[PDB]
């Protein structure tokens, strides 16, 4: 049992971070990184081209 | 997005397997430049002891 603001809290803390630590974020994140060192592997190899 | 990914893979693939041959084109450029620099000698030595 905690005070209204600490269980707020615990409550917010946990249903933001969770929201921000699912596997299915980081794989869009990833996948979007993916596509920026894809391009970015573009511009070098059209460089050395 | 994984669509545009497997796009500039397949992209890719085909740069690399145009770098090999684009490594070879270099190569038979090189050869022949340096085939007519030594069709340069040929001239130059006709033009001396003749």
């Amino acid at each position: 049992v905690h005070s209204q603001r600490t269980v707020k809290k615990i409550r917010g803390n946990l249903l933001w971070y969770g929201h921000q630590d699912s596997p299915q974020v980081r794989r869009k994140l990833e996948l979007e990184a993916a596509v920026t060192r894809l391009r970015a592997e573009i511009q070098e190899l059209d460089q050395s081209l | 997005l994984e669509d545009e990914v497997q796009t500039l893979l397949k992209l890719k693939n085909l740069k690399i397997q145009r770098r090999n041959k684009c490594q070879l084109m270099a190569s038979v450029t090189s050869h022949k430049s340096l085939r007519l620099n030594a069709k340069e000698e040929e001239a130059t030595k006709k033009l001396k002891q003749s």
